[PDB]
């Protein structure tokens, strides 16, 4: 139940790059501080978090979180979590253009990539290496849609229908009717990744001509399969890990059209809050039996406020790991963009900065 | 010449603002359906004063202003009551609902596309003035109509009215007394809009204006009329000097000048000194040494807060009817040597005085005695934060767990905005503790 | 202009409808045949709220009747109102549901939804500003569980910002007139906790002991009860009707009473209530209303607030009165009780005043509470529940009409996840350690 969040840097675009583009975003071993760009000399605000990351400049010797440094500090830990039988959660947040798909995918050259491709490649791999004549691995993937608390289907090219929800007694909440196609290697991944990114739902709007109007989930299912000779091969622990892509807070005032827009941005505001109410609920419970120890009964978490919450049941809590990656912006003109960015970071046990 | 602008939005405004009329009307002698006849009997002097009423070519008396709400139910009562003959038909009423108390929903879902017909009306009216010296917008915190509305069109009046001045008149939670759940979050949005276009906020509370009725009025059971008629007084009071004659009359521009030191404390409290009955209209005299050492009775604010746990660092005297400056030098060297009232040593000037020819008028059916005499005073002190506080303090235990912030953002809003809010409430709090501290 | 659109699906919802559409009526002076012949022009001045015009200067109620079979309607048309109702909006089978959840919701109401959905748009079309829906119907197991979940379901589906309303009758342990009443419910529920918005919860067994010991009856009827919640419906609705110093939009009430999505489970109660013996004698003020207000006795949900404490409160009263009188006695009733009321909540009393009161009285109040007891009327349930579906009791009548087993155990999941979030807030401290 352990939360880990981390916010990261990019370094400036080619728009960027033409104009006259400063850098804001200043940030200390752990601590990150903005500071005004139209009324400066008032107090850079600061807040605190579980990791800052510095990938801004170049590889400046000088503290530059590389994407392998990023990948050793989540993505590893979590995939030894992962094989050892437990589940896990990925969130990806950030406004459009934050560089949020930096970090989770990257570039393409597979140099300086991204969590997603060194996960997957980490995975098969270690697949790979350890396949005896005995131990039997599976992994099965799917992709769905959140959109106005409704399931969509990504995969399967069908009308866009609204598939059910469901509550196994056992297998606790699932989707019915996902599609679900078997994986070998990245490429696979790749391609389905590709295909569901075309099949999504955009529109236009005041900020961006193709910004997210809904939530996503790659979920990725690993089996393990003992084969001790006596009578049985004891399925032993199925361990999910999912990653999370998170559409941006929205305010009326940046998006005035009226409509469909308005009742999208208020769906997204709503699940956003109610994820990092669960998220922060559950960054305490996790801190209170680590070290308090007060089983404090179960209290209790609110994990039916919302579809995504719903969902996610089984790897959001119980015995599992979480982590949540927030990209910046570092240019002056979205300094609004990036201090809501912060503020939703804020969540997940904020914690004292001077 | 000298013009003001009266915009009363949500049913707090509206109420105040119906009281507010009454008592303009009666004080200026024009009928309810607008005509004068004062002129036609006369055929001179100039009793349609600029300050609040248009004088078309028939001899009607149009008020300078627009009723703004999203209810129809408030609107609608003026709409078809005594007054019904008096206003333009251009009421700029909402065929919507309400906010619903929700800040978001008067501010931008259901305010959007009744703003623009709101400042296309408000530029008419100050496009037939030619003197326009300060608005007088009239709202309540606590509200989403209040808060929200209020908002977007102080916002909208700065960027095109940037140099005029812009009083407000509002109504601050009580310590204990309150009439909705969602009332801390409504004043802490309202926060940051207040501070930064309004000049100069005026406040006051119905617990402390329901003691003021107990005690002094003899009014066991008072409802929210009176209230609405001492708040007319009061801005009948303010307003006085830009319509009557008098000895040392004070503008707006002095106003501000006077009670401002600097532009964030432009937050004083006002009170009334005479708020006595008919009954115990004698067995008394109500010099001008009585009604000012009552105007700085701690039992007499409007606000609920201590004056004696602060410092005052402004006090403006406004006075009206049979007064001479002799009398009032005398009340000012009486209060100087007081232990309790207590001024910075950074203000040696101290008070501001103002006189006026024009006694107070009675409103018919009232509560409030004829006198001679009335003074209305105005004070910039530093006790007011203890006002805030407790109000921060009920945000605290409402935002620890969320609760009922899911109906704000789903209506255009985010949970940041809250903290903004409140950080910057905690800022006007420490620049109030900071102007009190004794120099070096 | 707000404007509601009323439904009425099963016996027990219709009943009720039909003695509301009565008081609405007689409030607004609208004669049986559709005429005014009331005294005030304030009648007029809101008569579109619930009403329609019709070119005779006539009034049309905008109400939709739902049932599976013909009963109800020729008794509600074979009555004192009957004749006001629109033909056309009559819509009904000719086969019951039997008590039969999955006959109203999965095989009958499939084939009557289209019709009552086309009516139901039809009046929503003419609507200047739609506010919101009503819906009255019995948690008991026929038409209304079923049909009016199905019928919540389509249109919070088609109307998703529009303010929804039920009011419902709740099963009760003491009094009880069908054998699979726990199922019906949990399957009900779990539907009307998903969708509506406002859910006042209503209990045959208090309406019944405020019959035999407030009022003093001797032999209570359905009538009285029909009374009663007629009372309170028409109370919530007032502040759209009428004007007031105080105003209380339906909206403003989904705000003001429910922190969290899911806990929007309310107890309603009216006030005063004399049994025609005490009139005399009891002197009627604004303290002695708040006194039968927050009386365990005075609530219609057969729960008890001692045993939980006060999430929220709703008072909104109806006559002329002082506004320091109102927020004194909530203060004082804050301070005396605040054992029974939340901490982390600085204040959890909503006021509302109106300056209409009901035709025959100087004044009035409706209550609108929302606490953590309200999980007895719950829990009792789940564990009827249990004591059949450890078994399969009476399963094989649904799963006939194509129900799986594991659709009851979400609903049951549902119903223990919503009392542990009462239960959450509700020991009264929360520290130490
Ligand atoms: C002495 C006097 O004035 O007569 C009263 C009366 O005696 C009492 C006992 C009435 C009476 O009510 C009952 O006896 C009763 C019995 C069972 C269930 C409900 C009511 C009365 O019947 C009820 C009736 O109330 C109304 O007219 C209200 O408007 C009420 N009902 C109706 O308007 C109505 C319309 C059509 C058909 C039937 C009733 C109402 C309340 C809230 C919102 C809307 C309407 C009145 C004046 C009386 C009688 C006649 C004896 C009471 O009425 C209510 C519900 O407020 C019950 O306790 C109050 C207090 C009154 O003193
Ligand atoms: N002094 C005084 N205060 C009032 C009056 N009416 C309402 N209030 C106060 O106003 C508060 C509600 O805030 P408002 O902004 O006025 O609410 P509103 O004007 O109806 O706007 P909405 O909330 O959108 O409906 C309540 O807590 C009351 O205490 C009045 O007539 N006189
Ligand atoms: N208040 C009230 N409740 C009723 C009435 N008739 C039945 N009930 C309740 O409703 C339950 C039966 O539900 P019912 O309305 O018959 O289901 P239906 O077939 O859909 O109409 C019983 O448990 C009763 O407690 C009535 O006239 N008034
Ligand atoms: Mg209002």
């Amino acid at each position: 139940a352990s939360v880990k969040v981390a916010v990261r840097v990019r370094p400036f675009n080619s728009r960027e790059m033409s104009r006259d583009s400063k850098c804001i975003i200043q940030m200390s071993g752990s601590t990150t501080t903005i500071v005004n760009p139209k009324q400066p000399k008032e107090t850079p605000k600061s807040f605190s978090f579980d990791y800052s990351y510095w990938s801004h400049t170049s590889p400046e010797d000088i503290n530059y979180a590389s994407q392998k440094q990023v990948y050793r500090d989540i993505g590893e830990e979590m995939l030894q979590h992962a094989f050892e039988g437990y589940n896990v959660c990925i969130f990806a947040y950030g406004q459009t253009g934050a560089g949020k798909s930096y970090t989770m995918m990257g570039k393409q050259e597979k140099d300086q990539q991204g969590i997603i491709p060194q996960l997957c490649e980490d995975l098969f791999s270690r697949i790979n290496d350890t396949t005896n004549d005995n131990m039997s691995y599976s992994v099965e993937v799917s992709y769905m849609e959140i959109y106005c608390e409704r399931v969509r289907d990504l995969l399967n090219p069908k009308n866009k229908g609204n598939l059910r929800v469901r509550e196994h007694p056992l297998l606790g909440p699932y989707v019915e009717d996902l599609s679900k196609l078997a994986v070998t290697s990245y490429n696979d991944i790749q391609d389905l990744m590709d295909s569901g990114n075309k099949a999504r739902t955009v529109a236009a709007t005041n900020m961006n001509e193709t910004s997210s109007r809904s939530h996503a989930v790659f979920n990725i299912i690993f089996t393990q399969k003992r084969h001790d000779a006596e009578t049985n091969i004891t399925t032993e622990k199925v361990s999910k890990i999912s990653l999370v892509d998170l559409a941006g807070s929205e305010r009326a005032d940046s998006t005035g059209a009226k409509g469909t827009r308005l009742k999208e941005g208020a769906n997204i505001n709503k699940s956003l809050t109610t994820l990092g109410k669960v998220i922060s609920a559950l960054a305490e419970m996790d801190s209170g039996p680590n070290k308090n120890k007060k089983k404090k009964k179960t209290d209790f978490i609110p994990y039916r406020d919302s579809v995504l919450t719903w969902l996610l049941r089984e790897n959001l809590g119980g015995n599992s790991r979480t982590a949540m990656v927030a990209a910046l912006s570092p240019a002056d003109i979205n300094y609004d963009e990036t201090l809501s960015t912060l503020r939703y970071a804020d969540r997940a046990k904020q914690i004292r900065c001077n | 010449m000298r013009e003001c602008i009266s915009i009363h939005v949500g049913q707090a405004g509206v109420q105040i603002g119906n009281a507010c009329w009454e008592l303009y009307c009666l004080e200026h002698g024009i009928q309810p359906d607008g005509q004068m006849p004062s002129d036609k009997t006369i055929g001179g002097g100039d009793d349609s004063f600029n300050t609040f009423f248009s004088e078309t070519g028939a001899g009607k008396h149009v008020p300078r202003a627009v009723f703004v709400d999203l209810e129809p139910t408030v609107i609608d009562e003026v709409r078809t009551g005594t007054y019904r003959q008096l206003f333009h038909p251009e009421q700029l009423i909402t065929g919507k609902e309400d906010a619903a108390n929700n800040y978001a929903r008067g501010h931008y879902t259901i305010g959007k596309e009744i703003i623009d017909l709101v400042l296309d009306r408000i530029r008419k009216l100050a496009d037939q003035c030619t003197g326009l010296q300060g608005f007088l917008v009239f709202h309540s915190f606590g509200g989403g109509t209040g808060s929200g509305f209020t908002s977007l069109l102080m916002e909208r009046l700065s960027v095109d009215y940037g140099k005029k001045s812009k009083l407000e008149f509002s109504i601050y939670p009580a310590p204990q007394v309150s009439t909705a759940v969602v009332e801390p979050y409504n004043s802490i949005l309202t926060t940051h809009t207040t501070l930064e276009h309004s000049d100069c906020a005026f406040m006051v509370d119905n617990e402390a204006i329901y003691d003021i009725c107990r005690r002094n009025l003899d009014i066991e059971r008072p409802t929210y009329t009176n209230l609405n008629r001492l708040i007319s007084q009061i801005v009948s009071s303010i307003t006085a000097s830009l319509r009557f004659d008098g000895a040392l009359n004070v503008d707006l521009t002095e106003f501000q000048t006077n009670l401002v030191p600097y532009p964030r404390i432009h937050f004083p409290l006002a009170t009334y000194a005479p708020v006595i009955s008919a009954e115990k209209a004698y067995h008394e005299q109500l010099s001008v040494a009585e009604i000012t050492n009552a105007c700085f009775e701690p039992a007499n604010q409007m606000v609920k807060c201590d004056p004696r746990h602060g410092k005052y660092m402004a006090c403006c005297l406004l006075y009206r009817g049979d007064v001479v400056p002799k009398d009032v030098n005398a009340a000012i060297a009486t209060i100087k040597t007081k232990r309790s009232i207590q001024f910075v040593d950074w203000c040696p000037t101290g008070f501001k005085v103002g006189i006026n020819y024009q006694p107070p008028t009675v409103v018919p059916g009232g509560d409030l005695a004829k006198v001679q005499r009335a003074v209305c005073m105005l004070s910039n002190t530093t006790a007011i934060a203890e006002a805030w506080a407790r109000l921060d303090h009920k945000f605290d235990l409402m935002y620890a767990k969320r609760a009922f912030v899911h109906w704000y953002v789903g209506e255009g809003m985010e949970e940041g905005e809250f903290s903004e809010a409140r950080e910057d409430m905690a800022a006007l709090e420490k620049d109030y503790e900071e102007v009190g501290v004794d120099s070096v | 202009m707000r404007e509601i659109v009323h439904i009425q699906a099963g016996q027990c919802g219709n009943q009720i409808g039909a003695k509301f559409w009565e008081v609405i009526s007689d409030e607004h002076g609208i004669d049986p045949t559709g005429s005014y012949h009331g005294d005030s022009d304030l009648q007029l001045e809101r008569i579109n709220v619930y009403y329609n015009e019709a070119t005779g200067n006539k009034y049309v109620p905008r109400a939709i009747l739902v049932d599976l079979e013909p009963g109800t309607m020729d008794s509600v048309r074979s009555g004192p109102f009957g004749q006001i109702f629109r033909p056309d909006n009559f819509v009904f089978g000719q086969s019951g549901a039997g008590n039969n959840w999955a006959k109203g919701h999965y095989t009958e109401g499939a084939e009557l939804v289209d019709s009552v959905l086309d009516v139901v748009r039809k009046e929503s079309e003419s609507c200047d500003c739609l506010q919101g829906f009503q819906l009255t119907h019995s948690l008991g197991g026929g038409t209304g569980s079923g049909m009016g979940t199905l019928l919540i379901s389509k249109i919070r589906e088609e109307y998703p910002d529009r303010i929804m309303n039920t009011f419902s009758v709740m099963p009760s342990p003491k009094v009880s007139d069908t054998v699979v009443e726990p199922y019906n419910a949990t399957l009900s529920v779990h539907q009307l906790v998903e969708n509506t918005d406002e859910t006042y919860c209503i209990d045959n067994e208090a309406l019944y002991d405020i019959c035999f010991r407030t009022l003093k009856l001797t032999t209570p009827t359905y009538g009285d009860l029909n009374h009663l919640v007629s009372a309170t419906m028409s109370g919530v609705t007032t502040c759209l009707r009428f004007p007031g110093q105080l105003n209380a939009d339906l909206r403003k009430l989904a705000v003001n009473m429910v922190p969290f999505p899911r806990l929007h489970f309310f107890m309603p109660g009216f006030a005063p209530l004399t049994s025609r013996g005490s009139q005399q004698y009891r002197a009627l003020t604004v303290p002695e209303l708040t006194q039968q207000m927050f009386d365990s006795k005075n609530m219609m949900a057969a729960c008890d607030p001692r045993h939980g404490r006060y999430l929220t409160v709703a008072a909104i009263f109806r006559g002329r009165m002082s506004m320091k009188e109102v927020d004194e006695q909530m203060l004082n009733v804050q301070n005396k009780n605040s054992s029974y009321f939340v901490e982390w909540i600085p204040n959890n009393v909503k006021t509302a005043v109106c300056d209409i009161p009901p035709r025959g009285l100087k004044m009035s109040a409706t209550f609108i509470g929302n606490s953590t007891a309200i999980q007895e009327l719950f829990k009792r349930i789940s564990e009827q529940f249990t004591a059949m579906f450890r078994r399969k009791a009476f399963l094989h009548w649904y799963t006939g009409e194509g129900m799986d087993e594991m659709e009851f155990t979400e609903a049951e999941s549902n119903m223990n996840d919503l009392v542990s979030e009462y239960q959450q807030y509700q020991d009264a401290t929360a520290d130490e350690q």
